[PDB]
């Protein structure tokens, strides 16, 4: 879901 | 005649194109923030 | 050439602003529509 994809975005931010 | 209307329309129409786009981006970029706040809440 | 300068500036300077504002509007409607669909969900 779109908010789950935002959770992907957040996860990539922390990985960054 | 053709010089007057085409030349004046260049300036007036280009200004008219500038003002909408800048308001469009302001309004919709604030709307992105409202979307993401509501969606995650 | 004085007219030629202003007219060619009409050719280059206005359409180039139209194309990006068109793509902005396309993104603005995309985000509006997906906002309303997922919000209703």
């Amino acid at each position: 879901t779109y908010t789950e994809q935002a959770s992907k975005r957040h996860h990539c931010m922390r990985l960054t | 005649e053709k010089f007057k209307f085409v030349l004046d329309y260049k300036i007036k129409e280009l200004k008219k194109q500038i003002e909408p786009r800048e308001n469009e981006i302001k309004v919709m970029k604030e709307q992105i923030q409202e979307m993401e706040a509501e969606l995650e809440r």
